[PDB]
């Protein structure tokens, strides 16, 4: 009698990610309709990165009637159980975040894998007849996430060189290595937080000019706001996959700019978060997928559990209409292929400035196109 | 009195039990009829045996296995199922014994676990003390897609301070059958190279670089295997082309190899057929991780009288009681086992401190050129 | 009417029949049923098998069977024992056909023998074509024990006329394993080797190379043997190394390759055990000569209808009536057989004129590059 | 009640090389100790080295009462076919001639082996710091009564060549080519006449200087004597085995000096021919070994035959002792090894000068010394 879906969130909800209102502000859209079954989506918070105290929380998804499982996106190993859960279950797993180590599947992602986000950082380096390259790994899963680049290109002084940030250690002498080595091109792998300080103590040593040239990786790069330590010819590219075209964008930063000083007004509103953008369009594809398995076969959901060995008839049958899939969101196209991977979207190599962001170029997913 | 041990043993085609199980079932079997260690104690376990690449199950079972009473847990020997055992350990203070490497995120905050397999991090070092020592100015490290390239870090990290052009490549984790891969490597006059995968692997693709010519005194091939020394280099040790690895069983003393003698008395596993290139006789370094498993632990549980086995429940419970203390044990505890002197590091708990045998290839075969440590450097011959 | 033809064929360790009198017995038993050849003509023959390295029996056994009539002998396939026959046949004026080469002294003053087998003398100028061919500097040919190095006289004057360096070695003629053999040559750069031996020998030596490294690009082995074809190559043919040849079957013809395809559909030898490593399935060339040897004979019985088997007497006796003619239309007669066009010399009487075709290894397996004949040289593609 | 033995020889009567005398000489010799069995020494002629025809032989040889057979000295072929008869009759078979391609086993040859001629002119080259050798091989046999000195040495124009010469070819582009490459040091291998032909037309090139140096194979070089073509400077080498030591040797030369001139008077006497004289020292090695077997055991012969099976008992027996016999006749020392070659004999190097011979050095079994 409706169309539930579970939602595994760790974002905190005090001057957050604002993921749990990015899921409230889609379900409300869902049903202005009006005319069908209504669209309801329970949410699970989680505390600490944890496989045991993930698996607790899917013993309790289960025994409801669920049609998916979404998040979370910034819990690895939490992440990684619940798709394995989810597999002897037959209750499709909408993965949005981590992604590493990739037998029994049954998932999609709308995340751009390891593959393109490597294949983008190898595009851009093209255009700059591969210089010497020096990735500041922040930590071991960058060389994981990154795994398609790392082995692209030769490993030394003069083609690519790796440099990992051991912990409560910080990027000094690293940007002073990079000196020496005559080094112009630098590519942080890192979150927000690392990405704004490994460039901050990097401003102050001349590595701002225009002469060196910056790719992060981080998604988070719209709302990495650079205030002091960027300049008129510094060059500082990112990523971006917030889609303009969409007409409830607006209405979209419009909650999150006010929520964000109405309940923590301890600080300044960053931007739309990448996590709440896959959120948002998550909740709509699944709702999509089986609006459409609805037209050829009637939807029942019983109630599992972690004891029984039963799993959810309408499982396979709704995964490939979680493939064939055709949503516009706040991420630009929304498609999958046959792995499940997100394919035919695009990819905004946005660029800081004196102020905001500058559009440089783009990045396909079968070619790419700067300027 | 008596006390009860873990078992978590995932299932294997061999047989009832596999070459991993055995080393518990024989190890907790010599310690009791031996007064040199738990003199007024016997020792008893709980089997729970789980499937293969099956962790949901390796939960269920693990925590069944904490109510009906244990001190530490062993197994499994898989990445995904035993790195669920361990965050249900360190959820209830309960110690959990690795004999097997794992890709553990840098995240781990964990503190209720201890690996006595060489820490690939300080031996990754070893490799490269090797690079250097030949004068290595280019190599290529050969990995398998089942693990990343993370538990080669260390090497990665060479091009950048020491001088080194070293390239990544990857191996069809699908078939043993590469030879488009072996065909680049002659191309690009790679002699150079440096395979990271357990003895089942490797051999896999010495058979292939035979077949390819690429087994001559021209190429040079350094494994990370510690199981090289039980490999059948018969066929190849006549051509010329060298060898290098290392070995933690410390084959150089009589305590050592009389216990490995009486181990190949009982085989249960059958010999694998002649296919692979495996010499049939030596134990592996899997189960002779698993013999000195329960001896670092027997020490460490002798020196603690003050231990009643409790039952803990999983899901909704409370820490064990003498569990934050009796792990402390452990990780301060030595024991001169098969696999030489073992010794955890004082922080992350990680076995980063041991003792490798560096063996080549010549004429006869695989014979020992020196030996390695992380206190030292490198004493050759 | 019917005429009475010959058969010395050694026991074997095989079966009843050896791939050589199997030869015979399947060419006698063609012509029969086919008017192409011997129209309103039967033949018979009488068998006459003898012991291996025997020469006297084998002397007393073909005098018998002249004693029972007969226009032709063919066999033995030794070198002592056809040796007799030879002697015994030119005192007695009876052709004596050979399939086989054999160490005949200079000073032979015989004249009623002919053998098929391509004249060692004529086939040492198609493996200098290829020294010359591929801009050698310098080769070691490597011969066995077996037989003296007169047969390969030609390769060891080119050193005097052409420019070319040969090394004369000898290969272990009491077992197939020579490690210290390929050594030095591994040590003196010896790339460039010509190896003497048949089939069986040749893989005996190939598997040693391959223990020993010495099969990659950097070598180049020629081998004289007309079974190269009929060698299994698959653990090579992926390496590099390159191997050239000669074969004179004439596989590239329907007619020549229907025959042989009848021919693997018997076999009574069963194929031999996997060990040498012979590709099972193609017939040897000693068969082959022998299929041939009764053919070229065949057409010059049939141009001579005035012929009657008489009853000979070695030791005492006079030369055959019918016998200084009939030897010299087998000298002259022509036949396009398995083995290519037969041709004997219009004054020796051996074969020195026939048709070879190069064979190469190359990435599949073994293709033909060319061919060669004493008429034209060398005609590669 | 006698001491028999066939000797198959193939020696002509009229001017050849006085073999058929040999043997008398020899059984003379030996009956004139008086105070025993006697000793006899039954001929078997041959007309063309053919193996058909020796094997009648062999035939007649068996029914008799024989111990041993000796020869041929100068039938390549006739000779290994009476070797495998012997061998399936356990009678000694002793061979004093042609050697080429060495299962049954049981004879002794006086003989040198091809090992120890090849080894002698291998030692020769020593002394000469193996100057550009060039041998002139005669024949195809040439390369396998060679082959321990063919093989020994690389193949090529700067260290060693080798020329054959085609019948009826005679020895005149051969040397030609050998003064084109240089070539100082030459080694001829034939029988007395075609060594004697092959220097003629040399002699008449400046070839028989003193620049140059020859070898020659052949071992009937004390008897070949070259009038008018050589000189006081020339340099050619030969063999011989004649022991001076024995006292009998200027009888032995005396009965063919005259018998050649008294039946053939036809040409002049060249010199005791090799063949001789191993057939004479052959009758001595035989009686002596029988001698000494007829100590230990009593010797029966009994009739065999070609058709019989049989084997003569005694044959092993007397094999042994054709092994350890040491007898100093018309060749020097005459000993057997294992196999049963010949050993720890010398092998006196004579060179032809203005008259007659000269020895320049020796050849020993297992060392060499010249001057």
């Amino acid at each position: 009698s409706s169309l539930r879906m579970a939602a595994i969130l760790d974002d905190q909800t005090v001057c957050g990610r604002g993921e749990r209102l990015a899921l409230a502000l889609a379900r409300e859209q869902i049903n202005g309709i009006i005319e069908k079954a209504r669209v309801e989506v329970d949410i699970f918070e989680l505390q600490r990165d944890s496989q045991y105290e993930t698996t607790d929380t899917m013993c309790q998804i289960l025994p409801k009637g669920v049609v998916s499982v979404l998040g979370p996106s910034s819990s690895p190993a939490s992440a990684s159980t619940v798709s394995h859960i989810c597999g002897e279950k037959e209750i499709p797993h909408i993965k949005v975040g981590p992604e590493e180590t990739p037998l029994r599947f049954a998932s999609v992602s709308l995340y751009p894998s390891n593959e393109d986000v490597s294949l983008a950082v190898s595009r851009i380096l093209k255009s700059f007849n591969y210089p010497s390259a020096s990735l500041i790994c922040a930590k071991a899963e960058c060389l994981l996430r990154l795994e398609e680049l790392v082995r692209g290109f030769l490993i030394s002084k003069e083609t690519l060189s790796v440099r990992m940030l051991d912990d409560s250690r910080d990027p000094t002498p690293l940007l002073k290595e990079i000196r020496d080595d005559k080094v112009s091109t630098i590519i942080i792998d890192a979150n927000a937080s690392i990405s704004h300080l490994v460039l901050r103590k990097a401003s102050e040593l001349g590595m701002t000019s225009a002469f060196y040239k910056y790719i992060l990786t981080t998604m988070d790069f719209p709302i990495l706001h650079l205030d002091g330590i960027v300049e008129d010819s510094s060059n500082i590219l990112g990523f971006s996959m917030f889609n303009t075209s969409h007409p409830f964008y607006p209405e979209f930063v419009r909650s999150l700019n006010m929520s964000w000083r109405e309940n923590c007004e301890a600080s300044t509103y960053p931007g739309p978060a990448l996590s709440a953008a896959l959120m948002f369009d998550a909740v709509h594809v699944v709702v999509s997928a089986v609006r459409e398995l609805n037209r050829s076969q009637e939807i029942g959901v019983k109630p599992l559990a972690c004891t029984s060995a039963n799993i959810w008839p309408h499982g396979t049958s709704l995964m490939n209409y979680l493939r064939m899939v055709e949503y516009d969101g706040l991420t630009g196209r929304v498609e999958f292929n046959s792995k499940g991977q997100r394919t035919n979207y695009t990819l905004r190599i946005l660029e800081k400035s004196r102020q905001g962001h500058r559009e440089i170029g783009v990045w396909y997913s079968n070619r790419t196109l700067a300027m | 009195h008596v006390l009860r041990f873990g078992g978590i043993f995932e299932y294997v085609e061999s047989g009832p039990m596999g070459a991993e199980e055995l080393a518990f079932r024989f190890a907790v079997n010599t310690i009791n009829r031996n007064r040199t260690l738990l003199p007024n104690t016997t020792l008893t376990y709980d089997t729970q045996k789980i499937n293969l690449y099956d962790s949901f199950e390796a939960s269920k079972k693990a925590c069944d296995q904490l109510s009906l009473g244990v001190a530490a847990i062993f197994g499994p020997s898989h990445s995904s199922s035993a790195n669920a055992v361990q965050s249900i350990c360190n959820a209830l203070g309960v110690p959990h014994i690795q004999t097997r490497w794992k890709h553990q995120v840098s995240d781990n905050k964990d503190s209720f676990y201890v690996s006595l397999y060489p820490d690939f991090s300080s031996l990754s070092r070893a490799i490269l003390d090797l690079v250097q020592f030949f004068k290595w100015k280019t190599v290529t490290v050969v990995y398998d897609d089942s693990t990343g390239l993370i538990r080669l870090q260390e090497l990665i990290k060479a091009p950048s301070r020491y001088n080194l052009r070293l390239k990544i490549r990857q191996l069809p984790a699908d078939t043993k059958d590469a030879k488009p891969l072996l065909k680049e490597m002659k191309r690009g006059k790679e002699f150079h190279v440096i395979f990271d995968c357990s003895h089942e692997m490797a051999a896999g693709i010495l058979k292939q670089a035979l077949a390819m010519g690429m087994m001559t005194e021209y190429y040079h091939y350094i494994f990370t295997t510690l199981d090289l020394f039980a490999l059948d280099v018969e066929p190849y040790r006549y051509s010329g082309v060298n060898m290098t690895g290392f070995r933690i069983l410390n084959t150089e003393n009589t305590q050592v190899s009389s216990i490995i003698e009486k181990w190949s008395m009982e085989r249960l596993q059958a010999p694998p057929k002649p296919d692979s290139g495996l010499l049939d006789g030596f134990m592996t370094t899997d189960a002779a991780l698993m013999y000195d498993a329960v001896h670092v632990v027997s020490v460490a549980v002798q020196q603690f009288p003050q231990m009643t086995v409790s039952s803990l429940q999983c899901n909704r419970h409370k820490p064990w009681r003498f569990g934050t203390r009796f792990m402390s044990l452990i990780k301060e505890a030595h024991w001169e086992g098969l696999t030489g002197r073992i010794t955890f590091n004082k922080t992350n708990g990680l076995r980063t401190d041991f003792d490798l045998d560096v063996i080549s290839l010549k004429e006869e075969g695989l014979e020992k050129i020196g030996t390695w440590d992380p206190a030292s450097g490198l004493n050759m011959t």
